[PDB]
Parts: C-alpha cells; structure tokens; sequence
C-alpha cells in the first residue's frame, strides 16, 4: 500500500546478482504444504529473473569485480552510471568497453582504464 | 546497485505463529502481498535483504490478527540510467514489436526504433531487418526473438497495461541487428 | 519507557478481565498454548481454561493522554485479589 | 401464557430494503434495545465489554 523512501541501495552489482541467486534458492525452500497455498509467485520472479541474469555475461564470477569497476573509474572521476553499465553489462573482452561499449574511454583519458582492460580479460569471460 | 525501497504496510500476522520463529516469518508475511502486478510503484514481487527496525506488533482491540506494520528494504527494479543489457524480441505486432529483459515482460518498440529502414512486415507479422548496409538490399530475416542488445529508459504501473520502451539506434555503434 | 510508578501494586479489574479475553482469542485460534497445553481437557468452553493460567508471560501497557507509556509487565505485580 | 409468548431470533443483519436491524417485530419477535435499554448497555464500567457490545450490535 504505503512506502516512504523509493531510492535507498548502491551496492555491489554481481553481489546483487548472486544474492538473487541465493534469494531463488531460499524461495523454493518454502514448498511445504502448510506455506504451500498462499504465496508462490516469488519463486517465479526469482527463475526468470535467473535466467535473465544467465543471458548476461555476468555469471561465472565473483563481486571482487564490482569492487574492480569501482576503484578503477570512481577514483578517475566517473559517475556511478558508467561503471554501473559496465558492472550491467560486465564485458567479454577489453577492447568491447574501449569500442563494442561506449562512454568509458575519456574519463581516464584511456590510459588507466587499460588496466581495467587487462583485468576484464584476466577474469571476464 | 538494484535499488532497496522503503515500505510501510499493514502486516496480518496470524496467530498461529505467536510464539514460534518470527523473523523469516515475518519474512514471509512481507513477501505475502507484495504480488507482481498491482500493489504500488514500484512494486512487483520482490523482497528484502536486510533489517531497519520492527515496530508496533498490536493484536487488535480485541480480535484475532496483529497489527504490524513494516519497516523494511523493498529490492525493486527501477528503470535505471539505460543500463546496457540483452532484449530478446518478445512478440510482434501492427502498432510495435514487444522485447524482453528481465526487468518487466512487455516492452513495446516502436516501429522506426527498429532499424531506421527496417520495417514491420505485417504481411506475414515479421519484423524483416532491411539491414540496408553496403549498399546492399540485406533483409535480414529475423521474427520475434530477434538480438537485440536492449538498454531501456522507463517503467510503467498504472494504466490499463507492466510495458516497457527500450531506447535503441544508438549513433556511436548502429547496427541495430546487433545493437 | 520506566515511568511505571503510579499504579497500586494491582492491575485493574477490568485490564484483567480484558487480557484474559484476549489470550482467550490467542488460544482460541489455533496456539500460543500454555504451562499445561491441554492438561485441562474438556469442549466447548473456550474461556475458561486460560482463566487457569497464573502465570500469564505477556506484557500491558497502560497511558493517559497527557502522559507518558505506563507499562507493566503481568508478571511483575499482584493479581484480581 | 408461555406458548404465545414463545420468541427467539437466530441472528440480525442490518438490511439493504430499509436498511435496518431486526427492530422488535416483522423481522423476528425477542429483543429490543431502545432508549432505556442502551441506556443501561452504555453505562457498565469496563472499556472493552463496551467495546464487544459495540462490534457485535447490528454490523461491523
């Protein structure tokens, strides 16, 4: 019915997406008969959710990356929405946020973000 | 990153449980009508992650429920700074095409967001790519389910359709058969 | 919220009988059941088997309006008597 | 006698048509509490008795 604050998170975005991982694994928890009747469609939104996140390249890995594309833009004055669509997207390659993705190249006048480069190819897939 | 809400609602606690667990009962009992389609913007189906504070528990006057009400952190979807995702094609239509996310279901594409040459065949309900690049008559045939590198711009609650506009023909790449 | 020093070491008649009622709907839905669950075996006398109860583990809070939160648990002072 | 004055109602509603309880007769025989007889309802001394008696009257 009533909320107050509609804006109050800014957290790790690949820990966001394993902590939805946990959340579908605690909602199919609740399949006893009692709970059984009442509330389900959690469980739906947490698979297509999943799924969703498994088109992503943002699987495979850790949130240390989250922590990655912070401390490599916001410390060269990026706003948090660049690194946001980067974390978003969490690129392939290193050349794909140089070329294939844009507006992350100035901002570091593209001389430091070579070493978010090399650390997108070391883990990113 | 996805953003945490502040909601305050009634909460019916029955009193089956008055002395058992609360805690990821009144887990539950969030989680019990805070449906997908209609509850209130933003909301759909979503959940919490951490603890503000849990205040007057009453029963009633005299009757049977309780009276909580919630203090809580809601794990909404709001429509970001055009967060740079996948869209799958959802569907086809005359008035637009309809895409999918993973934020809401439908997401309706207007015909010139398409490739600016690509049109809607309503002939036979395709929206034919005239991927008119190098010169070339390209027709890449692609139905419903087309690759779309999708990044959207809004959200919707009220009217009488959960629809979506992913904003595409994004100048510095083109190619929206790939972007 | 200690501003609990202006009532006589007894509730009132009526604060009790209310609680009474009251734990009387809580065993009456289905359990927040007691000392001695169904020790007290008997039908359709709904309220007066958690009149048995003596103990009470359950906590009133009683005002006035240009005052503060008076509360009190059930434990801690004397009873009907 | 006792058999012509054989009245008990089930229960009352508060109707739609006059919109009203089941007020002494053509709805049941048994009670009515008019004047005086909410008269002493009101005045008992315990707050949620008045309370039940309150949510219990017609409807709620």
């Amino acid at each position: 019915m009533e909320v107050k604050d509609a804006n109050s998170a800014l957290l790790s975005n690949y820990e966001v997406f394993q902590l939805l991982t946990d959340l579908k694994e605690q909602r199919k928890e609740s399949g006893k008969n009692k709970h059984s009747s009442g509330q389900q469609n959690l469980n739906t939104i947490t698979y297509e959710t999943l799924k969703y996140i498994s088109k992503t390249p943002c699987r495979h890995q850790s949130p240390e990356i989250v922590r990655e594309f912070l401390t490599a833009l916001k410390s060269h004055k990026l706003t948090k929405a660049e690194k946001l669509q980067l974390l978003n997207h969490r690129p392939v390659t290193a050349v794909e946020i140089q070329l294939m993705v844009e507006e992350s190249e100035e901002r570091l006048t593209e001389e430091q973000i070579e070493a978010l480069l090399h650390t997108v190819t070391s883990i990113l897939p | 990153m996805f953003v945490l809400v502040e909601m305050v609602d009634t909460v019916r606690i029955p009193p089956w449980q008055f002395e058992r667990k609360l805690n990821d009962s009144i887990a539950e009992e969030l989680n019990k009508k805070l449906a997908n389609k209609v509850v209130y913007n933003v909301g759909l189906c979503i959940c919490l992650f951490d603890i503000t504070k849990l205040e007057d528990a009453y029963v009633f006057p005299g009757d049977g429920a309780s009276h909580t009400k919630v203090h809580f952190r809601c794990v909404v979807f709001h429509p970001f700074l055009d967060e740079i995702l996948i869209g799958k094609i959802k569907g086809c239509s005359p008035e637009g095409v309809h895409v999918s996310l993973g934020f809401f279901d439908d997401i309706l594409i207007p015909p010139e967001s398409l490739q600016q040459p690509a049109k809607f065949d309503e002939a036979e309900q395709v929206w034919v790519w005239e991927y008119e690049t190098e010169e070339g008559a390209h027709d890449l045939y692609m139905d419903t389910g087309e690759e779309i590198r999708f990044r959207v711009v809004d959200e919707s609650f009220v009217d009488t359709s959960y629809t979506l506009v992913g904003s595409i023909s994004e100048p510095g790449l083109g190619l929206l058969s790939w972007w | 919220a200690n501003q609990k020093r202006i009532t006589t070491p007894y509730m009132t008649k009526y604060e009790r009988a209310r609680v009474l009622g009251t734990r009387a709907l809580q065993i009456a839905m289905c359990a927040p059941v007691m000392v001695e669950l169904e020790g007290e075996t008997d039908p359709l006398l709904i309220a007066m088997k958690e009149l048995k109860a003596r103990k009470i583990p359950i906590i009133i809070r009683r005002y006035l309006p240009d005052g503060s939160y008076e509360d009190w648990g059930v434990d801690e002072l004397i009873i009907t008597d | 006698m006792v058999l012509d004055k054989m009245h008990a109602r089930a229960r009352g509603p508060r109707a739609v048509l006059t919109r009203q309880p089941t007020e002494g007769r053509s709805r049941d025989g048994g009670l009515r509490l008019g004047e005086m007889e909410r008269d002493c309802l009101i005045g008992y001394g315990a707050s949620m008795l008045l309370l039940e008696r309150l949510m219990i009257s017609s409807d709620a």
